């Protein structure tokens, strides 16, 4: 019956959501809102602690002079007032990023050549399960050869360890399941079958290093950190010299050979090691998300799971700090995420094409993406224009120009099972909103979209890449807000329809179906829920070692 | 060659252990099977693995250098490269880090020395890594109290020494017996329990322990009263220095 | 003329080629084989066909285990080889009679790649060549097949990899000797970011023709640098010289006097006796019974000890037939000497310092790896202005089989590239040679 | 009388200092220490709670067959066990980073010359006041222009503001002092003469992002929040358009024509942005220690205090956890401030200076370099030989070179008032201490060691520079313990002998003189001791939006 | 002369060196051109500009020719001059070092 957005709009204003006119101005500014009004308090607490002025909301403008907005965290029963859902005031949206910037992947089939080639000994399942439970001690930061070592606190760095994964059953059997990644377990069962026979017989770390060391460090530490403790552990298990020639043939296998970053480095310009938002592709975003192992049945679900991610990640903390700051981007990324209205549009998409096409079963080509880009572009302007409620609440053209491109760009390839014709719906939306409303987004937000349409299909040298293998780090895609969270949604996509069980890498996908991590990967909006309600306990907190 | 400058018997001591036509006093017997086991990379009786095909069956390049260089005999066999670590106390051990890696390399062939503050060691293939490894075990490298021989968990070299004049092992490889008066070998060198252990005779006496050091301190013969030596190093620092500005 | 200083050259069998040339007849700025080598490897390109292939019929690009299920294609690129690298060259090249060479190896399987010189004398740098090479042969094979604008990426994908969201070209299916220019330590660095294994395959473990092109690179390098300039141009000729090149035979003779039963030491002692044989060190002082050895010429001496250290490399390495103790020759071979003589050891401490942290980092837990893994440009053996390098190169042309990471492992689409250019696999002949032909003209 | 380190040994054991026997293996392992035995029991609960093994004493050696000796934190009476002072543990070191990660020196010299001439307004001091009301609103993340912003809890980002110094005292004294760092109250007079001589009529800004972020993003996030909120407040407070042209003028001159960074961004094979550990010269972090302005009549006290600072964060916190991990390198650094060792061997030497020449009054040249540097070397390492316990203390050669060169290298520079010829001393000292005892340190320590004599003087591209320039990026010195933070103390050597008020940068000595720092500056070591006994409180906890 | 070396605002007190160089920029000119050249009458050009407050500089093509990139241009040049300058006034080892940081900065901490 009513559009899956109407609850939302409903909670927000006094008016039903059609209604064109209300009243402004007698709100009483930001005395409306109690978490404006715990801000001023806190303001005034903070300045007289400090000796210096802080928040005051008498300097510039006075907020509030329409209503300030809850909004509904998608797929939840949450309504929140929008300063709960930025990244500085969410622990679960801090713990997700940390949870993703302290893994690594390493393999240990490297390794393992080494000690039976070069040192002439014997790898089991036995000595792979004594090797795992040193890397356990010794990875938080705790010694195994040398006497009179000082070490980490072990309740500091709890969230710290080492799991493995493989694809032969009959190994991952008869290693200790403490330390291991079951895939049976995790994924339904033809994705089991699928990630089984990407990974084989290899066998594969997921190493999570301490929150509260890549809190003090960077994401360039997670590998090395990894890397050491890989070493100790090795020499210990395996009784090597604490340190003969072999060791290096370990040290450059754990830190080069057979590594997995979560991102790569980043360019001068905007320099930064591995680890870091900007080097994680938009294919491995995807498979960080869980949403695909629990949700299989509902590809819009998965793919928005993944906008959520992608859109918090990239354009919250990324964007608009790592690469900004201040009050930053959150209504940018809550745009994606908030208020059911992302899901509505894309929804009636999915419905559109199984009705026309099926999944999966439109030919492949521009005539696919003219029909469903177009005709998805014009279902959601369409809402702004009957719900005047719905046009106040995504009151910037980005946030519009975002959600409809989004919902545009994943139907498309829900029709072609292809990302990169799904690319190109994104694009053409862009055009014909443009036209439509004689206005897009902010003064820079189509530089990405006016080289776009040219280099869906490009060959060219830094032009030319499948969006699966874009990311942050793409040329066009470098500087700008509303973009990024949604390349990753349209780039699970295609593969939600599909149901495959990865969109780029089945590593990561293993990777994170762990449930020792902090953060819940199967279910990102309800966790930003959680830590909007100040109910989400992270990891990394110094409270043991200060006073009371 | 003449090896190292100096007019101290520490200077001296250095010189000898260099010098490969100086013959080491040799000042304990050691079997072969005990040789083997003290190393722990393979049993008695066991063959040695191989970590590539003998080079009479490989096709090397045509190269006047390999045709020159005499391979080492387990090098010809494509024996692993394994190895012997010592630790030396700084209360007078007979030989010190920076001493052994000098000797090892002006006495054998195909070595891969390097050195640490508490332990020194030496890499190369295994037939002849046995070969060396008894030599520096029977001889005045080796004094079984002040030296250990330690694949891991070196701690020591510079810890005080037990009420028996041993030093420190995590691990305690090596155990004195009172009523011998004789140490005792109980463990290979990373550690692991022998069946039998291996007789390493009786620790050197204080007086030939001064003789036979290398090491310089205020209690022997202190570097700073060695001054040819130190007038060497100064000359080195000072040449090197003007180098890296003009020649 | 600017120095004077003569050299006889030598070939890597010991016999005499070239009597008294002119020392600066080797240099990098005027030798026309140097320019030849450095101009050979800045526009050679590898590229694996049938890795191209492969990646795109599995869909398995972008990185290690990387995969995009449905982007599958199956495209007979190696069956087509002969045509598909006809129309790449049509592209690369700039006129028909020009240096372009384009050449199948393998059946079809690789392709050698040589983009024309005429596209460097009007670029920066040197990634012309990957980047004109990757698109030419995407471009020829989207042409082959009539691969659609649909799928025309994956293409792209599988020859170039993830860049542009990667900076390097991660999953790339061609490759250079030479590295990305953000990948330098310093500016000048490129000639240094060169793997040693991939000079040892490209000189198929011929150990002096390892250290030559080693050399070659290195010193050259040092040029490029500002290092070779003024005060210290002649130190770098004669480390070319005498490190390299085998100049007077003097490495070859170590070696030779060395091999059957030598050490270290005994190389050290042979090589000392050796510099006051030829009038290049004498006793300046006697202390109490120990010899303090002085010079007029530090470059000279430097040079007949960067000799030594070669052979002293070679007989050490060579014997064990295991390349690890390269690391612990360069440190003790140092060492050694400076307290045999009371002269500074080789680069003044610099091939100590380097071999210290090289020792460091191929026998510990931090990083590094075996010695075939460093390069000039690596943190760990930047240290030494070209006398180091050069010693591992030899070292791992003598392994027997001892390394995990070997040139087998690392650089087996280099050896079987690069190893087809007989100036890059036989560089000392080539450099000998031109040497010989510009000696009246210095 | 006594050594400074007597009473400290005496603490440790039982036997007198020069007794060279003991008992060892009878102690119960890590059952002797109180911090062992919390760490047991702490691992029990990990596990416990996780379900994955983690802290457990068995895996692999047996700690605690010696003495698990206390450390005396120097210039303190404080006595704690070594993993106290790991910096995982240690809340004050962690806020020492991140007080220097997350500021930077912002000019107002361009931006005030574009408000007069491309604007055509005036800037007086009190708009420069207004202008800092409204930048102390927006820098912690709130807003000044917008409608419907969300922001930043003003609780969570206290520690985040702005404050000004000029060299003009009459100008200064026109500006609000709530936002002035006084050069007169905080420095003593010559100093200050010096300093304010230096800035003359410039206006700087010294900009402290909140330390949440910092933790949640990385060091190059800060010149780039900064800039945001700079834009920011120069619109709200000088009345542009809320972006027009001139707008791009105040980012690109806060971003790049008059930053400051504390840290330069690194190459690629250990790629970080700005402001990371590796990029801070060692003049720099000599200017950032405050020991100089407080302890100038005593200029070993500052020169130590400054080798403090180094040793934690270039070896802890740098080389031990961003280019390595594990355990890392706690008592590497701990070696350089703790148990009053390098001061007892450093006063040897300015005792033996002022004595001899006069402090700053030898020739500089290498006669004084023999001289100074061998006969302190000569002294430290005769403690060593004659008190046993003082050898077991500093179990480890890399820490005993490290101590005794610093001592060297220091005393060469007191007396001859260069860096240079004291960097000299350093290496001068390392070739006798290796000749002295066979041994010097770990397998990697004398890299920078023997390249370093030939490298002092040269001259050449990636070899000359004045030590005061060099850091951790010199090429030499990028990898290894032991030398980074003592390159620090050298640096600071000569200027402290001099008088000096600064080393490298007065802007970078401006800026640390600030009470609102959370980490006091002054008293390093007394800062270290203080989160050593878990009594310091640090800035970017999340309890305020977390369970309670 | 004001030991201002290194970076914005860096300065190291005790440093000073009180050098003549655009009162002699002819002879350093000429010195730094002997070692940026390869042969006599090559490409290489040194110009002086505003009085020898200035050069002009371009670093011979055969260096160009046997190099990877461009980086020799300011590399040789800086090092010629830095040469050229200790040359010119017989700077002390002690103290060239300095000359170093005036010409090419805080390179390679940076
Ligand atoms: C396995 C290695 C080789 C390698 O790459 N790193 C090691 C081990 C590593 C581990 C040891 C942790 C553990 O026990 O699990 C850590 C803590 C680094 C990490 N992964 O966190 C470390 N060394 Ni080590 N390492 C140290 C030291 C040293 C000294 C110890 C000599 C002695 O007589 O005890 C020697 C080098 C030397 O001889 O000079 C040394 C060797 C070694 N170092 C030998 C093991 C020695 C042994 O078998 O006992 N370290 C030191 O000299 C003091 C500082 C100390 C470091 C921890 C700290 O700073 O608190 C630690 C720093
Ligand atoms: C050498 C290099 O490692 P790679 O050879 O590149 O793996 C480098 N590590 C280090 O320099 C480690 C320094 C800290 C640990 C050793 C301290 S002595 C780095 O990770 O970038
Ligand atoms: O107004 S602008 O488009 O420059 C910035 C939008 S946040
Ligand atoms: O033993 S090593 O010198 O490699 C490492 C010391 S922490
Ligand atoms: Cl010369
Ligand atoms: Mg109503
Ligand atoms: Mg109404
Ligand atoms: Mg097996
Ligand atoms: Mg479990
Ligand atoms: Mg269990
Ligand atoms: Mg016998
Ligand atoms: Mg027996
Ligand atoms: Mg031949
Ligand atoms: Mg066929
Ligand atoms: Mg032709
Ligand atoms: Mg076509
Ligand atoms: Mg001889
Ligand atoms: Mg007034
Ligand atoms: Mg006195
Ligand atoms: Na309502
Ligand atoms: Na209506
Ligand atoms: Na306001
Ligand atoms: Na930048
Ligand atoms: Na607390
Ligand atoms: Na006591
Ligand atoms: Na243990
Ligand atoms: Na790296
Ligand atoms: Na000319
Ligand atoms: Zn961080």
């Amino acid at each position: 019956a009513d559009k899956l957005f109407i609850n939302a709009l409903k909670k927000k204003f006094e008016e039903s959501p059609e209604e064109k006119k209300t009243t402004f101005y007698t709100l009483g500014g930001w005395k409306q809102s109690e978490r404006k009004t715990e801000f001023v308090n806190a303001g005034k607490e903070v300045a007289a602690k400090r000796g210096i002025p802080q928040y005051n909301p008498d300097i510039g403008t006075p907020l509030g002079q329409r209503v300030l907005m809850p909004y509904q965290v998608s797929t939840t029963d949450t309504y929140v007032e929008g300063d709960d859902l930025h990244f500085v005031n969410n622990a679960a949206m801090q713990q997700m990023w940390d949870d993703i910037r302290r893994t690594v992947i390493v393999g240990l089939n490297h390794a393992h050549a080494v000690i039976e080639k070069r040192l002439g000994k014997e790898v089991t399942p036995e000595t792979i399960t004594h090797y795992l439970e040193t890397v356990n001690h010794a990875m938080p930061g705790a010694a195994v050869v040398q006497e009179h070592m000082v070490e980490t606190h072990p309740a500091l760095v709890a969230d710290s360890y080492v799991k493995v994964f493989t694809g032969n059953d009959e190994i991952a059997d008869e290693i200790d399941p403490a330390f291991v990644i079951d895939i049976n377990k995790q994924f339904p069962e033809d994705q089991a079958e699928t990630l089984k026979a990407e990974v084989g017989d290899g066998i594969w770390q997921v190493v999570r290093i301490p929150t509260i060391v890549s809190r003090t460090c960077d994401g360039a530490t997670t590998s090395r950190w990894s890397a050491m403790q890989i070493g100790m552990s090795m020499i210990s298990a395996y009784k090597q010299a604490a340190g003969e020639a072999a060791t290096g043939d370990f040290a450059y296998a754990a830190k080069h050979a057979e590594v997995i970053h979560m991102g790569t480095y980043l360019p001068v310009r905007r320099a930064r090691g591995e680890n870091e938002p900007g080097g994680v592709p938009f294919g491995y975003l995807a498979d960080i998300c869980q949403s695909s192992r629990v949700n299989y049945e509902d590809p819009v679900r998965v793919s928005l799971d993944v906008v959520a991610t992608g859109a918090m990640l990239y354009d919250q903390i990324w964007l608009g700090s790592y690469m900004s700051g201040g009050v930053g981007f959150t209504q940018y990324a809550t745009a994606a995420y908030t208020d059911n209205i992302l899901d509505d549009f894309t929804y009636f998409g999915k419905e559109y094409v199984e009705d026309k096409y099926g999944l999966c079963e439109a030919p492949n080509n521009m005539d696919t993406v003219l029909d469903v880009a177009t005709e998805v572009t014009f279902y959601g302007l369409e809402q702004y224009e009957e719900y005047p409620a719905l046009l106040e609440d995504q009151f910037g053209g980005s946030q519009r120009a975002a959600v409809v491109a989004a919902a545009a760009g994943c139907s498309t390839a829900f029709a072609t099972g292809n990302a990169q014709t799904g690319l190109s719906g994104w694009y053409l939306s862009m055009y014909l909103h443009k036209e439509q409303h004689s206005r897009l987004g902010f003064y820079g937000y189509d530089l990405q979209d006016q080289c776009g349409a040219s280099n869906v299909f490009s060959i060219r040298g830094d032009e030319g890449l499948p969006l699966e293998l874009r990311g942050p780090n793409y040329p066009n895609y470098a500087m700008n807000v509303g973009h990024q969270g949604e390349y990753a949604g349209i780039s699970q996509a295609p593969h939600a329809a599909r149901g495959d069980a990865f969109v780029f890498n089945p590593l990561v996908k293993i990777a994170f179906a762990d449930d020792n991590l902090v953060f819940d990967f199967t279910n990102v909006r309800g966790e930003f829920a959680k830590g909007a309600l100040r109910e989400f306990e992270p990891a990394g907190e110094r409270a043991l070692i200060t006073p009371a | 060659a003449q090896y190292y400058p100096g007019t101290t018997k520490v200077a001296q001591n250095r010189r000898n252990f260099c010098n490969p036509e100086y013959e080491l006093e040799k000042l304990r017997e050691i079997s072969d099977e005990d040789v083997v086991k003290i190393l722990g990379h393979r049993a008695p009786g066991e063959e040695y693995p191989s970590v590539h095909p003998p080079l009479e069956e490989m096709d090397e390049p045509e190269d006047a250098i390999r045709e020159m260089v005499e391979p080492i005999d387990g090098a010809k066999a494509g024996d692993r490269v394994r190895y012997i670590q010592f630790t030396d106390s700084m209360y007078f051990a007979p030989a010190q880090p920076y001493v052994r890696s000098r000797a090892y390399l002006c006495r054998y062939r195909g070595a891969d020395a390097g050195t640490l503050s508490g332990r020194q060691i030496i890499e190369t293939r295994e037939r002849d890594l046995e070969k060396i490894s008894k030599e520096l075990l029977e001889t005045e490298f080796f004094d079984p109290a002040r030296s250990g021989v330690r694949g891991k968990s070196v701690h020591g070299h510079s810890l005080r020494l037990d009420e028996d004049g041993m030093m420190f092992d995590m691990l305690r490889r090596q155990i004195y017996n009172k009523d011998t008066g004789r140490v005792e070998m109980v463990k290979n060198q990373i550690g692991d329990e022998l069946d039998e252990p291996v007789d390493l005779g009786e620790p050197l006496d204080e007086e030939t322990l001064m003789e036979k050091t290398t090491i310089y301190r205020v209690d022997g013969e202190a570097y700073r009263d060695d001054v040819e030596a130190v007038e060497i190093m100064q000359r080195i620092h000072v040449l090197r220095s003007q180098g890296g500005f003009n020649l | 003329a600017k120095f004077e200083d003569k050299v006889d050259l030598y070939d890597d069998r010991g016999n005499l080629v070239e009597e008294q040339v002119p020392l600066e007849a080797l240099s990098p700025l005027r030798n026309p084989a140097i320019k030849s080598i450095v101009q050979g490897i800045k526009r050679t390109v590898a590229v694996n066909l049938e890795g191209i292939e492969n990646a795109l019929k599995t869909a398995k690009v972008g990185g290690p285990a990387c995969k995009i299920m449905g982007r599958e294609l199956d495209l007979d690129i190696v069956g087509n080889a002969e045509s598909i690298a006809a129309a790449a060259k049509e592209m690369i090249q700039v006129t028909e009679d020009d240096d372009t060479n384009v050449e199948l190896l393998g059946g079809g399987k690789r392709a050698l790649v040589q983009v024309p010189s005429a596209r460097f004398d009007v670029a920066a740098e040197y990634s012309a060549a990957p980047l004109v090479t990757a698109t030419a042969f995407v471009q020829a094979i989207i042409n082959e097949f009539d691969v659609s604008m649909y799928d025309a990426n994956m293409v792209k994908a599988a020859v170039l990899g993830r860049y542009p969201q990667s900076v390097e070209y991660m999953g790339a299916n061609i490759a250079t000797m030479l590295d990305i220019p953000q990948k330098l330590e310093g500016p000048g660095y490129a000639l240094r970011n060169i793997m040693v294994n991939h000079v040892v395959a490209a000189t198929l473990k011929n150990t002096l023709q390892a250290a030559a092109l080693s050399t070659i690179l290195e010193q050259t390098a040092m040029f490029e640098m500002g290092d070779a300039v003024g005060a210290f141009e002649r130190m770098h000729l004669l480390g070319l010289a005498y490190q390299g090149m085998n100049a007077d035979n003097l490495v070859f003779d170590l070696v030779k006097a060395n091999g059957k039963e030598g050490t270290v030491g005994s190389v050290i002692a042979d090589l000392v006796e050796r510099a006051l044989e030829d009038g290049v060190i004498k006793v300046e002082k006697e202390l109490t019974d120990y010899k303090v050895y002085g010079t007029d010429d530090l470059a000279m001496w430097n040079a007949y000890a960067a000799a030594g250290l070669m052979a002293a490399t070679m007989v050490n390495q060579g014997a064990a037939r295991a390349a690890q103790g390269v690391s612990s020759t360069l440190l003790y071979y140092n060492d050694l000497i400076e307290f045999e003589t009371g002269l500074p050891s080789v680069d003044f401490g610099k091939v100590e310092g380097t071999a210290v942290g090289f020792s460091f980092f191929s026998h510990s837990i931090y990083g590094g790896g075996g010695p075939g893994i460093f390069n000039g440009n690596h943190i760990v053996t930047r240290h030494s202005k070209g006398f180091a390098i050069p010693c591992v190169a030899a070292a791992m042309a003598l392994d027997a089989g001892t390394q995990m990471f070997s040139p087998e492992a690392t650089s087996g689409l280099i050896k079987e590239v690069f190893s087809q250019v007989d100036e890059f696999r036989e560089p000392l002949k080539y450099v000998v040679e031109a040497a010989a032909e510009i000696k009246n003209e210095i």
